[PDB]
Order: structure tokens, then C-alpha cells, then sequence
């Protein structure tokens, strides 16, 4: 789905504003409709507006990529790809056609522990807008500690009130729009709603297929550093989207390496020739990188460039 | 008067608990009678044959107060670390103090009003020179409760070499030490060891 | 200074850890302390250690530009490398040293009101480190809904705490080490710290320089698009890092528009064979990233690419 597009239907919804109901998601994953005060509701409500206006609607440098094309650009909200849909997105689906009448309602007396997830349904144009958010950690406030019963002190402590903070901002973590699921935060996709193993699974696979590839003497290398998520999801991003996989034969690689005028020096060589010499965490990365196209040049100023967040310009 | 005023005022006043206590011990009159004819006088005879030592006991309940906001100095923020750089230990005030403003009026006799008028008068004079006078750290009453004070010259990691505070720790201090620090005020500040 | 000498001056810092101090300002131009409880800014201190240890000591993915060359990449700690300092970073730099006997301690009674920022001192092996924060709108949040005197109420409507609390989350906008300022949050900076000014006195700079450069035909669609910040950032970096603007002919330029795939069917160029005509803000936009040489191809797969995170290898 294109941006403008995007921006066409987020749009459509915004100035078409109807209501705005907050439903909170339990460790026993059913829904609990919350009691939100109906002007402390409107500030929350044009909050939101103005947090998903900036963030989206008057951006310039907004970008749309896959979530399997993973990169580490700013502002951008990548879009889902992988059809295993985990049960926070089925929560999600489910909390975007609750019935009004249903009284299946939050009881506050759980100490606010029960909730491990905030539900922003931004109603409109006959359409809903569902913004999930994370618990996240009850990040602390402070109050203005006094002493007996009078309340202000000129002198005093300032303290934490122990768990009815409820922190909820106007940021959002992730959101969902008819059926394609966006994501803001990938660092709460990846540690909250169980997607490691599907991350290191993609690992293993294009693992497999680099050991299929006959590259590398020191594989194990690469399979003792690859638990670690940081370079699990470049590991991911080798074995779906990646011009070198499959498509490059090892003559050409090794032949564009023995070229290169830096590859050549930070990258070692085998003395055979036929394979590629890595050991090192630092000629890991930039194996990494060398193999996911990062190194690039232009025409005008001819100098060799290293990419941190590409994009393509064909497609 | 007020803000370090009053911070003075309390320390002195916490400083003269021992004296408080020293005279309720010292003169009570309580009919200590083992036998069963010495029954209650009353109330009221009791109250009226008693001045000084209920006055002594609301001025040690004072005392008990002001050592309860003095223990409130290290409740807040106090998690910060320096370096200690000169630890010449001045502790033999507190019994300097003892022993020279305390055993006097041990030394005193207490039986008219007009006296007991003059020595609280006294009192309030020795208080008000002790306000001022840059020897107000000296506490007898801190020092019994294990509390050790010490000179020290303290060295920020980060702003610089602050010279001349006067540390009251709970353990001993030593040369290249490190410190939690607590200003009670911009002269004194409460020390506790990082181990 | 480089990125693993400064993940080494933050190791230092943390593993001999010596402790906390928080140090408001103030609108009118003041440093105040303020009276935190002792467990609570415990929790603070390993909060803002764990977070400033997912940021630089365990963060592989981390690169530090200059914010003249402010890309849009993300896990990125910026360098301040401008002349002029901003008020703000000279109170930073004066709240580093303020000596531990000072007596200028925050009054609690102007209700939270009147602070602009809150600088984190975490100190450690003879060195300071400076975070700051923003005070946000209260960190929008809730309570329980007392039934009179009494706490626990199931038809609890839930409503806001007053403008008495303050938001301490575990995040921090810039930081200070040494004499070095290093910035994470652009947002906070270009809004409170009044450098949009000098942005768009860069942007007037850059403005002024290609006009001279003779080149586009029409200059007011872009000083049209100038008075936006998101554009005036990258006429900021075409002033101060472009490699392409005068440093070659615009002949060179005219015939790589004329001579590539993307280009010739996005830029058009004139009848005399000598301009650009640049009207829309596609072809604005386009432009911008010709004139940031952000159109890069490899010499591998032969794949044309944006980029919006470039790095120059040679450095």
C-alpha cells in the first residue's frame, strides 16, 4: 500500500471524526471497556489527533516498507508481511467490532496489573482507527509529598504514587487499519507479543542457506553470535530480501571484493581464494552489510557510500 | 529570624536534651513509697510542686522533635558520592560542650522561682551567643547516638574541591574515602560510608 | 571522537558509578535541586542506566554524524558541531559544576509550573554526564475514582490528576559528556532551544548559494518550501555537506539528469538545454535528494537506490 494513499485514508478519517472509545487488553486476553472521564476522554482524544497529525498526516519524509526489509530509518511506519499473525493482532480484530451494548466491563479493583495493554479506537468515516499501546512499565510521576493533612509543604519529599499512575501519553506503539497491520516501536513487537522465535527462525533458515551458499569456514561463528536479535533481523532481512542470495554467483562476489578499495582491507580474504575469511565481530557486521547491498556509489561524485537505511528506486 | 535561624534554634535545642533529662533526673519529687500509707496527693498538688520538670519535659519532647527533623534531612535525595581529601577528626567537641556548659548547671541549686527564671534566662543567652558562632555542630545528644564528626574537605567528581565541611557520619572516616552526602545546611552535612 | 571511544568514556562512567543528581531549570533562567525520595531515585538511576545501556554499551547499530549532516536514521546520537551554543546547553554546561554545599533548592509550591527541563547528573570515575528532559503536558495519565474517602470503587469513572505531577519516564533528549554535546530527540531542539532560527538563516545561506549557482529556473517554489523545518533541515546540510554543489560543473549535472533512467522522466530540463524547471514539490522534493546525492547504484546488482541514511565510507 502507497503512502499517499495511506495518508488519503488516514485523512478521510480524521476530519470525519465521529467518537473515540478506550478498551483495555488482560493477561487472560479477553476485552475490559474502561470508565475514562468524558473530558479527561476529549483531551486524550485531541491529543491523539494532534500526536497521528504530526506523525503522519503533515509528514514529508513518511516511508512505507516491509516489515521483512527491515532498516533503521526514522518516522517511518513499516508494514506487515508475514501472514502468522500473533494473538495481540487477533485482540486487535476482535476489539474493532465490540458491540456498544455489551457489558463486558473492566473492574478496577484488579490493582491496574491485570491490564497489559491500551486500545485507542479512533472512530470515524464509518471506520475505526485502532491504536495499541503498551503498558509500558508504569513509568514512575511524581507528587508533591506533604506532611499530616495539610497539603502544601513548603519543604517536602517529592514521591512516587505506587500503581495508579496508568502512563499512556498521546504516543502509540502500533496500529491497524482494515486488514494491513503498521507498526511504530519494533523494539515492544519483538519483546512483548512472542516474535523473537519467529525472528530467529528466519535466522536459521537464511543461516542454512548461507551454509548452503559455501562461503564461510567459520560458520559457527555466525551461529553462536546470531542469537543475539540485533543481528537476527539483518540475518532476516538477508534471507528475504537480499540481491546477493541466490542471485550473485561466489566468483562475481569474490571478484567485487578483491576490487573494492576498502572491502579488500577491512574484510580478509582467503588465501584460497574460493571462500571468504571472517572471524571477527567487526568483519561479521561487515559481511553483514556488504551482503545486503550497502555499499553504493554514485555517478557525479564517484565516491563509495555506506548506506544505513536504503530503499529502492525501481519498484 | 527563620530558615538557617530556626535550623540552629533546633539543633541547640536538640543539643540541650541531655541538660532536660539531667534535671528531670536530678529534681522530680515523685512519692517513690513502698509503704501503703503514702497514697495519692492528688493531681493538682502534683502539677504545682512540679514546674521546672514538666517544663524540662515538654522543652525534651521539643528536642525529640527537632531530632526528628534532623533525621528527615537524610530521608530525601542523599544518593550522591564524593571524595574525601582531608580528615582531621574534631570530635572532642560534644564533650567540650558536656563538660563545660552541661556540669555547671548540674552544679546549680534549684529551688527558687526567681532562680530557676535566671538560669532559664541563662540558658537562653548561652543559646542566642550559640547561634552565630560556627561551633554549633557540637551535639551531645548526637554524639551518644554513635554518631562520630569530623572536619572534612570533600572533592566533587564533577564541580570541584569544596574545603572546610563539617561531616556527621555513622562510622569512621579516612583519607580517600567515599561519602553519601545530606547538607543539613551549607556548613554540615550528614555522611554515610559507600561500601 | 568516534563512536567506540565514546561507548568506552560511557562504560567508564558506569561501571565505577558514583551516583545521581537531578538539577532543574526554570523559565526565568535558574537552577534549582529538587527533594526526591531516596528509593525512588534509586529507581531512577537504574532506569536511566539501563536505558543509557540499551542506547550506546549494548547497542551494536550505533553511529554518531554531525548534526549539520542530520540524516534521517534511527539509534543515533547527533554531534553538536555548530559555533554558536544555545542558552540551554550553556545552562547544562554551568549545572554540570555547581558545587554540592549550594542552598538554591527547587520550591515545590509553583506547582510544577515553572520548570522547562530536567537535567540528569549521573557522575562517575571523576567525570559528569548531563541528560536532559522536557516536561510534557503532565504525561497524560489517571487515577481510581475515591468514592468518597474511600479508595476502591468497581463504577470507578476514571478521571485526570491535576497540574501538580511531573513526568520522569526513562528517556533522555541530549546528553553531555566532556565538552561535547550529543543529541538524540531533533524535535525538542528545533521547538524549545529557538534553533530554527539558525536553521533557516543556514537555509537563507543555502538559498543564496543557488541562486548564484545559476541553475534552477524558478527560485521561488523553493524559498516557497523554505519556510518549512523539515525542508530547512536539508538546505542546512546542502549549505554546510553538499558534494555535488560547486564543487562541479552544472553541465556535468545537467547531462547526469539528462542521461539517467529516473531522473530524465522526474526533472525535466529547459528549452536553452542550461536550467531545471522545478514547480511541483514531487519534483522539489526530488531535487533535494539529487542535490544531497541520495540517487546511488551499485556496481554489484547494477540496482539504482535511495538512501535516506547515508554515510560517507572514507571517514
Amino acid at each position: 500500500m502507497t503512502t499517499q494513499q495511506l495518508k488519503e485514508k488516514i485523512s478521510k478519517i480524521i476530519d470525519n471524526f465521529s467518537g473515540i472509545r478506550v478498551v483495555f487488553t488482560t493477561t487472560a486476553n479477553e476485552l475490559k471497556l474502561s470508565r475514562i472521564e468524558g473530558s479527561a476522554l476529549n483531551s486524550i482524544a485531541e491529543g491523539f489527533i494532534d500526536k497521528i497529525k504530526e506523525d503522519i498526516i503533515n509528514n514529508e519524509d513518511l516511508t512505507s516498507p516491509l516489515l521483512s526489509n527491515f532498516d533503521d530509518r526514522k518516522n517511518a511506519l513499516f508494514k506487515f508481511d508475514y501472514e502468522q499473525y500473533p494473538e495481540e493482532f487477533n485482540k486487535i480484530t476482535q476489539a474493532i467490532a465490540i458491540p456498544p451494548n455489551s457489558q463486558d466491563y473492566y473492574n478496577p479493583l484488579n490493582k491496574f496489573t491485570d491490564v497489559k495493554g491500551i486500545i485507542i479506537l479512533i472512530s470515524g468515516d464509518n471506520k475505526c482507527l485502532a491504536l495499541y499501546k503498551n503498558k509500558t512499565n508504569l513509568a514512575v510521576l511524581r507528587n508533591s509529598r506533604k506532611m499530616f493533612n495539610l497539603v502544601p509543604d513548603p519543604d517536602g519529599y517529592l514521591k512516587q504514587l505506587p500503581n495508579e499512575i496508568l502512563r499512556l501519553d498521546f504516543n502509540y506503539d502500533l496500529f491497524s487499519i482494515g486488514e494491513d497491520f503498521y507498526i511504530k516501536n519494533h523494539k515492544t513487537l519483538e519483546t512483548q507479543m512472542k516474535f523473537h522465535q519467529v525472528i530467529e527462525a528466519q535466522a536459521v533458515i537464511a543461516l542454512n542457506s548461507l551454509r548452503d551458499s559455501l562461503l564461510i569456514e567459520d560458520i559457527s561463528g555466525l551461529e553462536k553470535s546470531s542469537r543475539e536479535i540485533s543481528f537476527a533481523r539483518k540475518l532476516a532481512k538477508i534471507s528475504k530480501h537480499s540481491p546477493v542470495l541466490g542471485k550473485i554467483d561466489t566468483k562475481t562476489i569474490i571478484d567485487y571484493v578483491s576490487q573494492h578499495k576498502y572491502l579488500s582491507a577491512i574484510l580478509q580474504i582467503n588465501e584460497a581464494g574460493d571462500k571468504l575469511l571472517i572471524k571477527t565481530k567487526t568483519s561479521q557486521k561487515h559481511f553483514i552489510k556488504l551482503m545486503s547491498d550497502d555499499y553504493l556509489q554514485s555517478d557525479l561524485t564517484k565516491i563509495i557510500y555506506m548506506s544505513i537505511a536504503k530503499d529502492r528506486l525501481d519498484e | 529570624m527563620q530558615r538557617n535561624t530556626y535550623n540552629k534554634v533546633g539543633l541547640y535545642i536538640l543539643s540541650l536534651a541531655m541538660l532536660f533529662v539531667f534535671i528531670i533526673i536530678l529534681t522530680a519529687k515523685i512519692p517513690f513509697c513502698f509503704t501503703s500509707d503514702c497514697s495519692f496527693i492528688g493531681l493538682k498538688k502534683l502539677v504545682l510542686t512540679n514546674i521546672v520538670p514538666i517544663v524540662c519535659f515538654v522543652f525534651f519532647l521539643f528536642s525529640i522533635y527537632f531530632y526528628n527533623r534532623l533525621k528527615n534531612i537524610t530521608k530525601y535525595n542523599g544518593q550522591d558520592s564524593v571524595k574525601i581529601t582531608s580528615c582531621q577528626s574534631e570530635s572532642y567537641e560534644s564533650l567540650t560542650f558536656l563538660a563545660t556548659y552541661i556540669v555547671p548547671f548540674m552544679g546549680f541549686s534549684f529551688e527558687d522561682m526567681q532562680k530557676n527564671i535566671a538560669y532559664l534566662l541563662l540558658v537562653v543567652v548561652i543559646g542566642i551567643i550559640f547561634i552565630k558562632t560556627d561551633k554549633y555542630y557540637a551535639n551531645p545528644t548526637l554524639a551518644l547516638f554513635g554518631f562520630k564528626l569530623y572536619r572534612v574537605n570533600i572533592l566533587h567528581p564533577g564541580s570541584g574541591e569544596t574545603k572546610n565541611l563539617i561531616a556527621i557520619s555513622n562510622d569512621v572516616l579516612k583519607v580517600d574515602d567515599n561519602v553519601y552526602y545530606s547538607f543539613f545546611d551549607e556548613f554540615v552535612f550528614i555522611a554515610r560510608k559507600k561500601i
